[PDB]
């Protein structure tokens, strides 16, 4: 019959996703992996 | 970890190196520390020893190679050595109360000083 009827709903879907995280993208962990000369086998020095 | 040994490494024959041994406190020095090594065949002869009040005595016949110093800020130890030779073919230890056997002491890390 004549009138105005509320059928469904309208929602705006998003476009592509966006992720944002700070300036810190690394701290030089190379202090252990790549020294000039490496130590013994079982003198595992706890470089923390 | 009461005692930690600092520095050291492989030594080229005809080269020189310096050792270190950070100390937990001046109270554990009572009354004889140890810069002990394991020389090949040679008996266990003490090289570096010192006292909590700040004394120092060294073996007369083996003191032509070894020098000792300290700083009290970091409680770091200096063992400035010159003219390293083949009589050190082992890895060292800086352990308190070494002279009282091998059971009344805490073992840290130690460092290796060897040449060909
Ligand atoms: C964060 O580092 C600087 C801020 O000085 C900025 O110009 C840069 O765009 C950001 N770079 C990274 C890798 O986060
Ligand atoms: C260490 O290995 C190589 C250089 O030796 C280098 O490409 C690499 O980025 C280094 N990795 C770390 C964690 O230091």
């Amino acid at each position: 019959e004549k009138g105005i009827y509320q059928t469904s709903n309208f929602r705006v879907q998003p476009t592509e996703s966006i992720v944002r995280f700070p300036n810190i993208t690394n701290c030089p962990f190379g202090e252990v992996f790549n020294a000039t000369r490496f130590a013994s086998v079982y003198a595992w020095n706890r470089k923390r | 970890v009461q005692l930690v040994e600092s520095g050291g490494g492989l030594v080229q024959p005809g080269g020189s190196l310096r050792l270190s041994c950070a100390a937990s406190d001046s109270s554990f020095y009572d009354y004889e520390m140890s810069w002990v090594r394991q020389a090949p065949g040679k008996a266990q002869e003490w090289i570096g020893s010192m006292y909590p009040s700040g004394r120092t005595y060294i073996n007369p016949s083996l003191k032509s190679l070894v020098t000792i110093s300290r700083d009290n800020s970091k409680n770091t130890l200096y063992l400035q050595l010159n003219s390293l030779r083949a009589e050190d073919t082992a890895m060292y230890y800086c352990v308190s109360n070494w002279a009282s056997g091998s059971t009344g002491d805490y073992w840290g890390q130690g460092t290796l000083v060897t040449v060909s």
